[PDB]
């Protein structure tokens, strides 16, 4: 007999990004002076991501 | 890295004068065209395809040696996955500090 | 996992090919090896020496391309 069988693979998924001041400090400037005294914690973020 | 090159060099004049045996069991010497014409059956060609013209089949083998070695006299990006995995650890130390 | 390892190696002289009539003969699955009175026709794992025939061998051109031919008869069952 001769038989067809389905394999179903993963392959990729999706592609994210993130604004590090939009998503900790949104609008605030007050929040951003602050956020800037932390540095290289989003730079080490987004390199994971790209 | 001296001991990587003996290795190496172990591998490759095991190959050379031995041929598939030295992996499976002890090592058996055989010449180095009957191992060709082995190899060539292994694809499904008969011997004499080799035996006919050996000598083409050998200077295709050193021009295609001598080809790889003037490619790799030259630009980059050749061995671009080692020299990536070296930067990424040496870009990590150097965040480790400046934090 | 249970495996087979050949033992006990042996050496022998070998040929490319043999010419029997101006025709070079090659053999179809094995090497042409020398005892030290005769030439046989053996598989490369284990040895078992066969005589040459016309069935395990095949012809392919004159005796004056391949390097390293010999002189040696060809039996046939007639
Ligand atoms: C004959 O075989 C032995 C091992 O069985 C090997 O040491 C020797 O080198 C062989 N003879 C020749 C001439 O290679
Ligand atoms: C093969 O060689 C062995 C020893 O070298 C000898 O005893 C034997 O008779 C030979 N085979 C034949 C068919 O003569």
């Amino acid at each position: 007999s001769i038989s067809i069988t389905t394999e179903v693979m993963p392959v990729s998924m999706a592609k994210t990004s993130v604004d590090c001041n939009m998503y900790i400090c949104g609008d605030s400037t007050e929040c951003a002076n602050l956020l800037l005294q932390y540095g290289s914690f989003c730079t080490q973020l987004n390199r994971a991501l790209s | 890295d001296d001991m990587i090159a003996a290795y190496t060099a172990a591998l490759v004049s095991g190959t050379a004068t031995a041929g598939w045996t030295f992996g499976a069991g002890a090592a058996l010497q055989i010449p180095f065209a009957m191992q060709m014409a082995y190899r060539f059956n292994g694809i499904g060609v008969t011997q004499n395809v080799l035996y006919e013209n050996q000598k083409q089949i050998a200077n295709q083998f050193n021009k295609a040696i001598s080809q790889i070695q003037e490619s790799l006299t030259t630009t980059s990006t050749a061995l671009g996955k080692l020299q990536d995995v070296v930067n990424q650890n040496a870009q990590a130390l150097n965040t480790l500090v400046k934090q | 996992h249970v495996t087979y390892v050949p033992s006990q190696e042996r050496n022998f002289t070998t040929a490319p090919a043999i010419c029997h009539e101006g025709k070079a003969y090659f053999p179809r699955e094995g090497v042409f090896v020398f005892n030290g009175t005769s030439w046989f026709i053996t598989q490369r794992n284990f040895f078992s020496p066969q005589i040459i025939t016309t069935d395990n061998t095949f012809v392919s051109g004159n005796c004056d391309v391949v390097i390293g031919i010999i002189n040696n008869t060809v039996y046939d069952p007639l």
